[PDB]
RNA sequence: CUCGUAGUUGGAUCUUGGGAGCGGGCGGGCGCGCCCGUCCCCGCCCCUUGCCUCUCGGCGCCCGGGCCCGAAGCGUUUACUU
């Protein structure tokens, strides 16, 4: 970030990708930040809030991508069930 | 008072006495005689057990407690009636034999057995507190940057005897031994 | 590690990390000690009077029912063995090796684990001389291959 | 997803599931699907979780919702065995349909003709769509697919977990799936049973 | 013989970490790679983590996290004579912003911060980064 | 990113494992409180002896060691975990 | 291509173990006290981890003695850091 005597170490924040906690480069193309809708869940109807997943990009290529976000979905309170 | 009801060998006198007074009392029947006339404990100190409670803690002098359970069994199912509301258990007796790579002296023998030392102690302190119930594992936790927990797992058909009893353990190592450990009673093959 | 043997398989135990008794008949000590006693005194290695203590008693490890093992205790009472295990055993097969080759002389590739067997005995050798239950010099020049032989 | 156990497991869609064969997927499996399963036969097939199936499903079509405005975004096959029900996907939902033949570099070349910006890609099946799967890992579109214990699962974000060889299998999914991401949406409130009936979608050699 | 358990500590969480798994376990252990373990979190690269019970080797599950690069095993094991510990900070470690070559001496673990705080060297084991 | 619970992973994955790798290793070996058929007494055997246990209540043997086993002519009890 | 002397090396573990410990030095809510910080870092400590046993005595402290001292650290040892 900017510090206050000019600690300077971010030129600013790149987007995080929290799927696997492990931070991307500038130069990607599969670090996707895809949106989720929110339900209102009085007839699990969309609403106006966001359920936002950006997976780091080369962990598609070993196809995780489903399963990481079937964890952040679990985690995030959208998806409940569990057998 | 402590005739062989409390064999001497420590200063204090105070309350193990009156336990050997129960425990004379005790041994007047079928399952006692001559096998609680031997074993008999030596000190006894008050602490803790769980919350808004306290009870009283057995020193034997320790070279018994592979035969002391054999009556301390009974011993329990039969004084904690006459001390109910509190919580006895048999405990070892080590003051510590200290380390022996730090030395001076000679009047401190000059070869350390392990079964003296903090760690065997210690497995001997939660031998202590769960006898009946065997340990089925131990699994250790870290706490907020280094501190200690201990998960530690027991015979599933062995919850029948101490789950009223199920806080007491961990309320006297923290004194024992100085750490928070807990007890869960895991999945069996 | 593993030189002497190219394959590197173990299969040997992993004991109940519940170190408890092991409770199944529980034959406590006295009949044990007196079972030791006996499969020592009859002329038996601590490898196979294990083998009878878990076979008719039954026990997962000695040091379990009684804190002295069979080693430690055979040592306080006076029956210590001529020579160990790891020594013996590999003598009594370098017998049969040597008979072999003097017997079958053309058989070059068994010269080759004859060799070997000096190797074996000589490492466990100069490791018991430091144990010292053997002598601080103890010769094996294949001088020693018969003199416990009849 | 969601609490809602009208929009979870119902009978409602068990009575179709059980009828289809939505609980056998194939013989084989790779090594990215175990999280779907939960019992085995004696007869050499998997069959899969109809449950966790509803569970990505319903994130599917959470995805699918999250389209702020529907113009923009592709459902693709170029196998004819769901090029009808991509089709008829399409057509109901607004959002933009490629089947049959592809062209590489309409959304990769950026010159073009049928030069194309979706901004979510559908895909019937990764064994199906080879050329636009990459495409798909090329530019910065996420991308959703049907998987089979069998089937190669590489770069997919979002799984629906079934078996994607059958046309009454997949006419069902198609065809549970429109009133599923339509229900999220709002226009279905409970209020009926959908009429189209699933043989609708499953693939015709078209003599009506 | 099997060798060095603080070496294999370092090379199986690195074998993991770019293949990206939450936790590892690792086979054997002992009390100065938990004490590396502690270090690592007093800095917090690593989360809690469990201490799995068998005598035998003693085996370790421990979270892998975003806050790490790695972290190097030096054998043979040397000496920071307190005039080369500058040295050693500039040509092992990638950064003066965060990471903090590790040194066993007389007045218990530390990473060379510390260790220069308390103006006593000796060993190197660890850098981290 | 298919990390599996490692403070505790599902269990049929230990057993159906080698004994020699477990969470925490411990034996594929139980023991054998067998009846010896043919007589009114109960004796005990290592159950997989390689050294025989006579069963004299058929007047026959009752420990046949075969591999990493002892398989049983005759003999009444099996008995599970005990310990 | 095997063996093997020196040859350089090497499993785990035999305290990184508890206290509200105190004065003092601190990160920190609070205003170094309560404290979170495995005794956050040591003089004084407390469960332990070494010694006055020996002379005359230092504020002690009791009644030529003794809990610590001294001239001084004499009950294994080395490597290695200040």
């Amino acid at each position: 970030m900017q510090s206050n005597a000019g600690e300077f170490v971010d030129l600013y924040v790149p987007r995080k990708c929290s799927a696997s906690n492990r931070i991307i480069g500038a130069k990607d193309h599969a670090s996707i930040p895809m949106n989720v809708a929110e339900v209102d869940k009085v007839t699990g109807r969309f609403n106006g809030q966001s359920k936002t997943y950006a997976i780091c990009g080369a962990i598609r290529r070993m196809g995780e991508s489903d399963d990481s976000i079937l964890r952040l979905a679990k985690s995030h309170g959208i998806v409940s069930q569990n057998f | 008072s402590a005739k062989i009801v409390k064999p001497n060998g420590e200063k204090p006198d105070e309350f193990e006495s009156g336990i050997s007074q129960a425990l004379l009392e005790l041994e007047m029947n079928s399952d006692l005689k001559a096998q609680l006339r031997e074993l008999n404990i030596t000190a006894a100190k008050e602490i803790e057990v769980g919350g808004g409670r306290k009870a009283i803690i057995i020193f034997v002098p320790v070279p018994q407690l592979k035969s002391f359970q054999k009556i301390q069994v009974r011993l329990v199912r039969e004084l904690e009636k006459k001390f109910s509301g509190k919580h006895v258990v048999f405990i070892a007796q080590r003051r510590i034999l200290p380390k022996p790579t730090r030395k001076s002296r000679t009047k401190n023998k000059q070869k350390r057995p392990r079964s003296r030392t903090l760690t065997a102690v210690h497995d001997a302190i939660l031998e202590d507190l769960v006898f009946p119930s065997e340990i089925v594992g131990k699994r250790i936790r870290v706490k907020l940057d280094g501190s200690r927990l201990i998960k530690v797992h027991l015979d599933k058909a062995q919850q029948n005897n101490v789950e009223h009893k199920v806080e007491t353990f961990s309320g006297v190592y923290k004194k024992l031994t100085g750490k928070d450990v807990n007890f869960e009673f895991p999945e069996f093959q | 590690g593993r030189m002497h043997a190219p394959g590197k398989g173990l299969s040997q135990s992993a004991l109940p990390y519940r170190r408890s008794v092991p409770t199944w008949l529980k034959l406590t000590s006295d009949d044990v000690k007196e079972q030791i006693y006996k499969l020592a005194k009859k002329g038996l290695t601590p490898s196979q009077i294990g083998v009878i203590l878990r076979d008719s008693h039954g026990v997962a490890q000695v040091r379990f029912v009684t804190g002295n093992k069979i080693l430690r205790i055979l040592k306080s009472k006076g029956l210590a063995p001529d020579l160990p295990e790891d020594l013996y055993h590999l003598i009594k097969k370098a017998v049969a090796v040597r008979k072999h080759l003097e017997r079958n002389r053309k058989d070059k590739d068994a010269k080759f684990r004859l060799i070997l067997i000096e190797s074996r005995i000589h490492r466990l050798a100069r490791y018991y001389k430091t144990k010292r239950v053997l002598p601080p010099n103890w010769k094996y020049e294949s001088s020693t291959a018969s003199a416990l032989v009849a | 997803s969601g609490a809602l156990d009208v929009l979870q497991m119902k009978e409602e869609d068990v009575l179709k599931f059980l009828a289809a064969g939505t609980h056998l997927g194939g013989t084989n499996l790779d090594f990215q699907m175990e999280q779907y399963i939960y019992k085995r036969k004696s007869d050499g097939i998997y069959i899969i979780n109809l449950k966790r199936t509803w569970e990505k499903l319903l994130l599917a079509a959470r995805a699918i919702v999250a389209i702020e405005n529907p113009a923009d975004v592709s459902v693709i096959s170029s196998r004819n065995t769901g090029q009808r029900a991509v089709l008829k996907f399409a057509a109901a939902t607004g959002a933009t349909p490629i089947a049959g033949r592809f062209t590489p570099g309409t959304f990769t070349n950026q010159i073009q003709t049928a030069f194309r910006e979706p901004r979510l890609l559908v895909v019937t099946d990764p064994r199906a769509d080879h050329q636009p799967l990459t495409e798909a890992s090329y530019v910065n579109l996420p991308t959703i697919a049907l998987c089979n214990t069998d089937s190669p699962l590489r770069y997919v974000d979002i799984a629906i977990p079934c078996n994607n060889k059958g046309a009454h299998s997949v006419g069902l999914m198609w065809w549970m799936l429109a009133r599923e991401v339509l229900r999220m949406r709002g226009t279905i409130s409970r209020e009926h049973p959908w009429e189209v009936m699933p043989d609708l979608y499953f693939y015709r050699d078209p003599e009506e | 013989v099997r060798m060095n358990v603080l070496a294999d500590a370092l090379k199986s969480i690195n074998n993991a970490e770019k293949r990206g798994k939450r936790q590892v376990l690792i086979r054997p252990c002992s009390k100065v790679i938990v004490r590396f373990l502690t270090v690592m979190m007093k800095h917090g690269y690593i989360g809690e983590f469990e201490i799995i019970d068998d005598h035998r080797a003693g085996k370790i599950v421990v979270n892998l996290t975003g806050r790490l690069n790695k972290c190097g095993v030096i054998s043979p094991r040397f000496d920071v004579q307190l005039k080369d510990l500058e040295k050693w900070q500039n040509n092992l470690l990638p950064s003066r912003q965060f990471g903090f070559i590790v040194l066993t001496t007389s007045a218990g673990i530390m990473d060379h911060e510390e260790a220069r705080r308390k103006h006593t060297g000796g060993k190197i084991l660890g850098f981290f980064f | 990113p298919l990390a599996k619970d490692l403070l505790h992973p599902s269990p049929e994955e230990e057993k159906r494992k080698h004994k020699k790798k477990r969470l925490v290793q411990s034996p594929n070996s139980y023991f054998m409180d067998v009846k010896c058929p043919g007589c009114y007494k109960i004796t005990t055997v290592f159950s997989h002896a390689q050294t025989v246990v006579l069963c004299v209540g058929c007047s026959t043997v009752l420990c046949q060691p075969t591999g990493g086993k002892a398989r049983l002519t005759e003999g009444c009890s099996f008995r599970r975990k005990q310990h």
